[PDB]
């Protein structure tokens, strides 16, 4: 449905100045492309096709880019931009729960007064003598339009780019799925906490630690989705449900609790 | 010279935005001297490709069935889009050519009514909630049962009885353990039938 | 040539005993050159001269239709003899034997309950009352609707459905006029199955 | 130079299977001395031409606008497929293309609640019943009102506004007269979401509640 | 090409004595070769130096943006006084005049409704209060909330929504704990409206209703 391969800046910074160069990598973990990967750069009407022998394609120039890789359909958009402005907000392409987000109020080889970080058209945070702004866990509170503004020396208060950061989830909010919800006493039920992973985030294993109607199950967490009870009896015909987690243990999503019962 | 059948897709599938609808042409004693079907698709006259073929499997009689589905959506099946099942096969003389659609009728909107446990299942261990759905025509529909937003899975449904009236009614019982249902706990039914609303009724019942 | 099948009594027939179970050996397909299909019942493979012929009928297709019923006894179906029905024509090389008996599976004890209407079908002008009869094993199930000691019949009673935990489970909607129903009439959803005390289980339901 | 701008389907259409969901590019500022516009439409960059072109509108300040219509199905345009519509005038240096599609992001459930009526209220000759619908994203809902199975149009819903949790709520207030609610009439906030079980939440209210 | 937008005070300063209302004259699409712009406030038809020209801002398009906020008070805003900025610059040939005034019509009192949580929302951890204003005009209202003669800032105001009797409704939704709920505290919704008596009117609203 969504074989899309996935571009990924390095630095992870969209907007950029003139002279700096970002090197666009079309990362492809299924259906895998060390190779042959053909970028679609369009500018303003333009298809230029720009093929390289490599996974990387090191740019400096502004546009929209997208890779296709072999047998896979093309990319999604990544807005890059080369600015020669005095002041730019540079923000990841990207941002997933759990990030650090470092929004850079950066100017062009200046040391830029009163910086300010503005969400949603309004004053968010104050950066005294400061660039680099630092969501420590990006959630969906940290969604809308930001733009930093600041002080020159004496010539004039610049306002920076707006950028938009979307937060987007790293897996999506898991299901307990069973082999059967009403399984007869004696029989093994096989529970399942499926999590469908984004392709931005797939090299990262998940843990899930599977619950009773309020006792966990099992040894703390497990990389293996499935849960195999041997024989359930009619004491355990609770509320499960299971906790989905990547490998800090940082964002973790709780699915809706399916009620199993035990037939006898 | 291989049989070719139709089966239309089935009410549930068409009748929740959340499922993909599938239409199943099933192409059974294929002769193994030319097991070769070519399936060819049509919405309205128009040739279409969207359709998948599944590999053949040899049947008991030393025959072959290959299977041709195609991926339809709700608003097409629903307005009546005429759908072929072109069959191209050497063997037969001439291909195969059948019209499917939805079966047109007048529709009559279900009314649904949940029902709560008889007071001697209290004593139980397990209530057994009710939702009655009767009135409704034809029986293309879809029961579910809900709870704070979640499907509940220990719900069996009824065959769609005729009514006197021509129309037709079913049941949904669902089991659900007395402890849960005495916490006043809210479990709702949900209809999709063709001649609802929004194809949609959720009819909540509680302790109340 | 002639076609032999055997059809079990019905299942109010057998647990009531003012009622008279029935078996059926029904033959079809009987050609006209060669009516004369000979009926012979055995009890356990005992020879009984007991049961009675219908005559002949014409079929659509150009054959005819020779029934024999027998009248058995319920303590001698329901603890297992096995029935049998040799048809023998002069179109039939051999005798062609079917048998019938008792459904062997463990009974499991119908748990009626009978559900008021809900309060939204109050505001129709007829309501439907239920009765659902779960968890009883076999399917072998009979379900009546009588009113102050009389049977009715406005009802339909859904198809036995499988319940999660291996038994059956069906629903009786009975509709009565809204003005009838409040009018402090009561109600009754007999239940004739085998595996309850003596055959039988009537719930009664009202306005309270 | 013209310009074209491209509209998203509106929420109620994406979510319903009695709908029909329709996404429109139109162009303004056509010059008359090229008055013909070519219209190609890709989906996941492959041609569609499901498209039905509208006739041209006579604008008021000498202009001319060209909208077209095409129209997909719902699964296609929840699972985040891009939408591309080419525009080509003899007028324009060069065609422009814009894309649109389902906003990304982590959906999540809104919890109904239906208010009724204040106490104050009953004087008036009209009640204004109330649905909260707070805690959804992304901002793609539609809120309905109907009693006893029938549609209601006497309501209107407030545009989504975000919350502290970064979640939208929603407000829709139903007017109904008060001889409809001091009787037993039962109405029902629709909220159709696509977090939401089944993209659908029936939430009842009446004068016990 | 610099064009100029005329902003009206936003209603919750042009209500309160304690805050105050400003009427803002913001250019853009200012070069470098044309820096140079001068404002010259009218409050009716004499020129008030009432204003405070903030310093031009340079926007990430190498455009700049002159913002002059001219303070004003609430009894002429109120009176339907006609508040115009005169921009100059390089590049019109005459000096730009862009007029607002308040926005004119009949003004309708509005029904302030305040409406307790539903029963449902009384099981998670936060409940949320709702203040229903019905049928104001114009939507130039302030809506905020009180427990104690103290502001709660944990709430959300809907836009106001136009309704079919021509007059606007909006709700204004505040969370808090239900601990706090559960007590009985007394959460007035305070509303500030050109219409209502005083400009002012505070509904209570409790556990009890
Ligand atoms: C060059 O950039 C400037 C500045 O634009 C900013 O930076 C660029 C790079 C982008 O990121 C922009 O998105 C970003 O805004 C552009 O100037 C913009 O020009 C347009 C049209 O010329 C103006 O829109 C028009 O004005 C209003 C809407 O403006 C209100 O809402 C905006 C958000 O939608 C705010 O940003 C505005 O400040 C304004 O908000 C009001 O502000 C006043 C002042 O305090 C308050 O009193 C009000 O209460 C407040 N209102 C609200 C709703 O909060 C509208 O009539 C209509 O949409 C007009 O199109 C933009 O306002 C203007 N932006 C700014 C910040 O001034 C230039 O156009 C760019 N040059 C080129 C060549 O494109
Ligand atoms: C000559 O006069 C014409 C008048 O047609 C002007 O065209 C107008 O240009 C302006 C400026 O670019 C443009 O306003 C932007 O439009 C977008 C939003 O559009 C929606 O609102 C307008 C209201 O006028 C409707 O016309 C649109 O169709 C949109 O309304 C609804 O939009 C939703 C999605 O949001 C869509 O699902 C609905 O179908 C649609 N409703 C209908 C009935 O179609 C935004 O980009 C932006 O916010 C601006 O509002 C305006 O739309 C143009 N008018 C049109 C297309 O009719 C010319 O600019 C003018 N020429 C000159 C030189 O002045
Ligand atoms: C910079 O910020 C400080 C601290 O808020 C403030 O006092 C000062 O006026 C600002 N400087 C300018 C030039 O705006």
């Amino acid at each position: 449905r969504t074989p899309r391969p996935i571009i990924f800046l390095q630095p992870p910074w969209t907007t950029v100045f003139q002279g700096e160069r970002v090197t666009l990598t079309c990362k492809g973990f299924r259906f895998y492309s060390p190779q042959k990967t053909k970028w679609y750069h369009r500018y303003l009407g333009k298809e230029i096709l720009r093929e390289t022998p490599d996974n990387i394609l090191e740019v400096q120039e502004s546009g929209e880019y997208r890779c296709q890789a072999q047998g896979s359909p093309l990319s999604s958009p990544v807005h890059l931009d080369f600015s020669s402005a005095s002041l730019i907000l540079q923000a990841p392409l990207s941002v997933f729960e759990g990030d650090s987000v470092v929004l850079r109020c950066r100017a062009k080889a200046e040391v830029t007064l009163n910086n300010t970080i503005y969400k949603n058209d309004n004053v968010l945070a104050f950066l005294n003598k400061r660039t680099d702004f630092h969501i420590p866990h990006a959630c969906l509170k940290d969604n809308g339009a930001y733009r930093c503004t600041g002080y020159k020396e004496s010539c004039c208060p610049v306002s920076s780019n707006t950028v938009k950061i979307q937060v987007q989830e790293p897996f999506t909010r898991p299901v307990l799925r069973a082999s059967s919800f009403q399984p007869i006493s004696g029989n093994p039920v096989t529970l399942t906490c499926e999590t469908q992973l984004s392709l931005e985030r797939s090299d990262v294993p998940l843990r899930f630690r599977f619950f009773r109607d309020d006792q966990t199950l099992g040894l703390g967490w497990s990389l293996s989705p499935n849960f195999q009870i041997t024989a359930m009896w009619s004491k355990d015909s609770g509320f499960y449900w299971c906790k989905a987690a990547t490998m800090p243990y940082s964002v973790i999503s709780d699915s809706p609790r399916s009620w199993i019962q035990v037939q006898i | 010279g291989p049989s070719v059948f139709l089966f239309p897709p089935k009410p549930k599938d068409t009748l929740m935005i959340s499922r993909t609808p599938e239409v199943t042409c099933v192409v059974v004693d294929v002769s193994h001297e030319d097991p070769e079907v070519k399936f060819n698709w049509y919405v309205d006259g128009v040739e279409v490709h969207n359709a998948k073929t599944k590999p053949r499997e040899e049947q008991y009689n030393s025959t072959y069935r290959v299977v041709s589905v195609l991926t339809v959506c709700h608003q097409d099946w629903l307005n009546g889009k005429e759908y072929k099942c072109k069959v191209s096969n050497k063997a037969l003389p001439a291909p195969i050519e059948k019209t499917i659609s939805k079966a047109k009728g007048q529709p009559r909107e279900p009314q649904v009514y949940t029902l709560p446990p008889s007071r001697d299942e209290l004593t139980k261990n397990q209530v057994s909630l009710t939702c009655l759905v009767k009135g409704f025509y034809p029986s293309d529909i879809a029961v579910e049962w809900e709870s704070n937003g979640q499907p509940e899975n220990n719900y069996k449904t009824t065959p769609p009885v005729l009514d006197s009236d021509g129309s037709f009614f079913l049941y949904s019982k669902l089991t659900v353990d007395k402890s849960r249902w005495q916490q006043g706990n809210v479990f709702s039914c949900s209809v999709m039938h063709e001649a609802l609303h929004n194809h949609y009724t959720q009819k909540s019942l509680d302790k109340s």
